[PDB]
């Protein structure tokens, strides 16, 4: 008796009332299997966490009083069909999903890749096609928690690459970096509290894309060929590996 | 075998977390401490106040938490001192609390009066074995 | 409902290894909270050469458990060795098993933070008796930590 | 026991949160809950999101003090 | 110094003073001196080795660290 | 206008005394106490706090930190260069 | 028979019944427990009770006039989010918990520290887990008196501090002094009564933090070296103690 | 990565600011995951130098995570400078054997 | 005979998972390398240790006010006289020193680099001298 696997839920047991037994069934093998698989995920996050700290860095890209730079979202070949004998087409589109604020703590991996785990206490057309659709259940349940996971990594995805490509359009002068302000008080307060060095410090302007298309600046990276290197025996050999399957198309 | 030396006997959460807050209270006397000597140094001595003679080299180990007035006159008679006060003494009683082991009564009294402050202040005349209490001007 | 100890650590497998060291030749002490593993190098490499026996990576695994035993911030592997041919060679070679023995040691996860790692070649004996090579006494790898907490 | 192959417990240090044996030897066991544990696998509904909120429920749904929904403890 | 034998017993006598040949700093706990170049490089290669070297004057202990500091 | 300065309780959670008029929580895990007020949470911990977020901070002259912050149910936390995990109970 | 131990409170007695069971187990085990770990931090407070005297002695921070000084709390590197796009630092807070008053006697550890102890007289599923979970009721009794006498500690030290802030911020001119003013009436009274040497004394300012920066004074504290000491054998010398464990970091 | 070197390429390398020396050629392996001054500290003292700071610590802390296998403490303090960036900058002194930690002026 | 690592990458994603973050750190400390502006030592605008031998006597300070008073505390600490050249602000430059063993000239060092660019500490050896030269 165990509802935390497959086994104990199918050993727990070892038209209309057919119905009534599948959908029961389907029911409590869905919950199970969910429970099951959000725990073998976390596991596996908790596995990798330290890489998934790596990657997801968001300390990293933190703005110079602790500003959470904006999310921003790209599209290109953009058409609309509005109806017929009208459409909007668009080279690319740049929107501010979520805009820069003040932080006190960089978001972490945890807050959208953890999935919630809580061990699911509960209980011929009768206990022999139940296992069938208790196992039936249990694969529900699994794709459920994997498309749930699924959508916890677009999430956390679409999140930082939007802090990456705002970066990128920083440094491509398509947006403009947030501007803060600090108002200096001095020694403020009465004689029943004081604070010393009284700092207020205000995002006077939040970022925006700019329209101003002159004011961009385009990269152009390359790579390095033998330009201003070269006994110099520059050659073109064959005498090197081959591949087995030449052709492949 | 494996052992490390201070096996000592068993210890109770409450002394443990006594013991952490005295250590902090220790910590915060010591810098106040510090930081009043270095704000204003002291420049006097309360031994030419009180100057050590013979008799009051006898020693004494006293556990007193009362009155100054009961602790400075036994102090006397043990030191075979007449014992004088002067003022009078406030409403508010001057407690001290002296918790020592086996000094000399000459230092005991300059405890005492270190102790008192500006509420009391102990004198002593060894030309005329008087030990002289007096409750300061106040009020 | 909340684990009772730290995670694949008891006290009696922590002294049983101890005295499983100390009867292998290993030198495990502990004064106070900070801990010494004496290795002579003897045990742990071939003659004068940063190479470890093949053998000898049963004891590098009896030592890891050790190590995983405890909580702990930062290790310490520090190497010494006799004077063989010059000030730098004998540097290098301490630097070089130093740097081996913590690449084992971090590869067989350990809770510690940092492993730290050096070699002074011959700078600091713990014996007069400087005859030998790697059989001398003073020739050594040494693995200190404190426990945390 | 805890401490094991040495003297037996001598008393619990609640400044660590660990046991202290009858030799030097701190022990492995915790005696409070505030000795440090590398707690990493943490049970319960709509943790990162403020844990549940206390409402009763009128479906299934199990709604966090954010607003965010858990769909992984939500009836099916 | 001698560095190897067996307890590396050593001593290196301190200038008070900030003399020309002598200005390389050297903190003994609280109480700081002034040594020379190659006496500063023998404590450093001590301090690598990690030993103690504590301040005695006339035989008697005075502060235990050494560090070195600006040259 | 300006802004206010922080949370007054602060200092006496820095202290260690609960804040008036609140309730205990659980922090299991790690050396921190917490307490439950105005359906804000106020934690004296000498750890550093990453996850969560919090909403305002004091630090004392030791070195000990009290947060103010939103209830929540873990605290992610750097003990030496490790981060764990507190369980907060009683929310 | 005995409420004051768990031996005899489990000598006592040598799914919704469960449930009733486990409820006023735990119930009776815990107000046993509170009570015996109350005597017992009793027990403890008492065998310190002139280490406490020496520690807490709130009769020495008295101040001239029998006047008890303000508690004043501290807090350094002040942050508040207050929302987005606005943050307010600060980097030393100081505040007046409770302001100085006449006292007729300095107060005590025990009106902090002590703890209540009464005797509390009160009495498969039935007496066979009551045990287990009376034990448990008086575990959670013990760390909730753990808990009362641990927050009494923090008030006591709170308190304490708070004095001895007041002291330091006193020295170094960061805070104002009481200013106590006396009325001497004569012999004061008609036919009926008569006071002979009567005086009013009144806080005519009570103490409070000053703003004014300037008049701050500051501290400097040292550490004596050999300056002005010095056969004067001045040498840093090898031969000493030798820790075993050398390396740790 | 590529589009902001090419926008402005680095001009100075932080190793002016943090010049190698011996005892700095120590090697370390280290997993962290805190505030930068407690690493730094365990740097400078398995180095040998004194750790001093400068600059107020600021409120919000100066994070830092390094996952690393044995590299020496000249390039661990390197990767610890570049993750601070603007928060915080690390420089050493070999002749007067100093590790020093300035926050930045922010604030 | 040699273990393989315990948290060695032997899954088909994992490996995967394991480079990626590999090449995200490499790619983060190149950016955080382009970034990052950095003074030479040279061009550094920082009080230099004066190397007074009165200035490095250790001491132990907590301090959070104005610049002014710490500055000659720690010179009449030093025995050096002190001497303000400049007209002082509105508001006062407010600095915190919190050390318990740190040489006057280190103490110095830290109130320099707090003032920043409102003042700058300039110390004299030969004529035994601190000067807190304000900025207008």
């Amino acid at each position: 008796g165990d509802t935390g696997s497959l086994a104990g839920l199918q050993a727990m047991a070892d038209k209309i009332r057919e119905m009534a037994l599948k959908e029961t069934a389907l029911s409590v093998g869905a919950q199970a299997g969910l429970a099951w698989r959000a725990k073998i995920i976390d596991e596996q996050l908790n596995k990798q966490a330290r890489n998934l700290d790596a990657i997801y860095d968001f300390n990293s890209l933190v703005l110079e009083h602790n500003i959470l730079p904006p999310v921003l979202l790209e599209g290109r070949n953009t058409l609309n069909l509005a109806d017929a004998q009208s459409i909007r087409i668009s080279d690319r589109t740049y929107k501010v999903a979520k805009q820069a604020h003040f932080i006190t703590t960089p978001p972490t991996w945890r807050q959208y890749l953890w999935m919630d785990y809580v061990k699911p206490e509960a209980p011929k057309a009768e206990k022999e096609i139940w296992c069938i659709y208790t196992e039936r259940g249990w694969k529900n349940g699994i794709d459920q928690a994997n498309t749930i996971l699924e959508e916890n990594i677009a999430r956390i995805k679409e999140d930082f690459g939007g802090m990456i490509l705002y970066r990128k359009l920083l440094a491509m002068n398509m947006v403009s970096p947030p501007y803060v302000s600090h108002t200096d008080l001095g020694v403020t307060g009465d004689g029943s509290e004081i604070h010393i060095d009284d700092r207020v410090l205000r995002i006077t302007a939040l970022p925006e894309l700019n329209v101003n298309s002159a004011e961009w600046r385009a990269a152009v990276a390359k790579d390095e060929n033998a330009l201003e290197r070269f006994q110099a025996k520059i050659v073109i050999t064959n005498k090197s590996w081959q591949p087995i399957i030449a052709p492949v198309s | 075998k494996f052992k490390k030396p201070p096996i000592n006997n068993p210890s109770d959460d409450a002394t443990i977390k006594l013991a952490e807050a005295a250590v902090s209270v220790s910590d915060s006397m010591l810098e106040m401490a510090k930081v009043e000597k270095v704000i204003t140094p002291p420049s006097k001595d309360n031994t030419l106040t009180i100057p050590n003679a013979y008799n009051l080299q006898a020693r004494a180990s006293v556990d007193w938490s009362g009155p100054i007035e009961e602790l400075t006159a036994r102090i006397a008679k043990a030191a075979h001192f007449r014992f004088r006060v002067l003022g009078k003494s406030p409403s508010v009683p001057v407690l001290i609390s002296i918790s020592t082991k086996d000094e000399s009564l000459a230092e005991i009294l300059r405890d005492i009066d270190y102790q008192a402050g500006k509420k009391a202040s102990i004198h002593v005349y060894p030309n005329s074995q008087v030990v002289e209490l007096r409750y300061a001007k106040i009020y | 409902k909340l684990p009772c100890r730290v995670d694949g650590a008891c006290d009696a497998t922590i002294i049983k290894m101890m005295t499983d060291l100390n009867k292998k030749g290993i030198k495990v002490a502990s004064v106070g909270q900070n801990y010494l593993i004496s290795i002579p190098a003897s045990a742990l490499f071939a003659d004068q050469s940063p190479r470890l026996n093949w053998a000898s990576y049963s004891l590098l695994n009896e030592i890891a458990a050790f190590l995983k035993q405890f909580r702990k911030i930062a290790i310490t592997v520090t190497s010494y060795s006799s004077k063989y041919v010059s000030v730098k060679r004998e540097r290098a070679l301490t630097l070089a098993r130093s740097r081996v023995v913590s690449e084992y040691l971090w590869s067989q996860g350990v809770d510690s933070r940092i492993i730290f790692t050096q070699g002074l070649g011959s700078d600091k004996p713990i014996t007069s008796y400087t005859l030998g090579g790697d059989r001398s006494p003073n020739a050594r790898v040494e693995i200190t930590f404190r426990r945390a907490v | 026991g805890c401490c094991s192959k040495m003297g037996g417990i001598n008393y619990c240090d609640s400044s660590a949160g660990r046991l202290v044996c009858n030799n030097g030897f701190y022990s492995t066991c915790y005696c409070t809950r505030h000795a440090v544990m590398d707690l990493q696998f943490l049970m319960g509904c709509c943790l990162w999101h403020g844990g549940v909120y206390p409402q009763l429920n009128s479906s299934g749904l199990v709604v966090c003090n954010d607003g965010y929904v858990s769909e992984e403890c939500s009836l099916q | 110094c001698d560095l190897t034998k067996f307890r590396w017993d050593c001593d290196l006598p301190v200038q008070v003073k900030p003399s020309p040949a002598s200005s390389l700093l050297v903190y003994c706990g609280s109480s700081y001196g002034y040594i020379t170049k190659q006496q500063y490089d023998i404590l450093a290669r001590y301090q690598r080795a990690s030993v103690n070297m504590v301040l005695d004057i006339n035989g008697e202990y005075i502060d235990s660290p050494c560090i070195g500091a600006e040259r | 206008g300006i802004p206010p300065s922080a949370n007054d309780l602060l200092l006496h959670v820095l202290e260690g005394v609960p804040p008036p008029g609140s309730r205990r929580l659980v922090v299991s895990g790690g050396d921190a106490r917490a307490w439950l007020s105005n359906e804000k949470m106020y934690v004296r911990t000498n750890l550093t706090i990453l996850s969560p977020g919090w909403l305002a901070s004091m630090t004392s002259a030791d070195g000990t930190h009290a947060y103010e912050m939103q209830k929540s149910p873990v605290l992610l936390v750097s003990w030496h260069g490790k981060v764990m995990q507190l369980k907060v109970e009683g929310l």
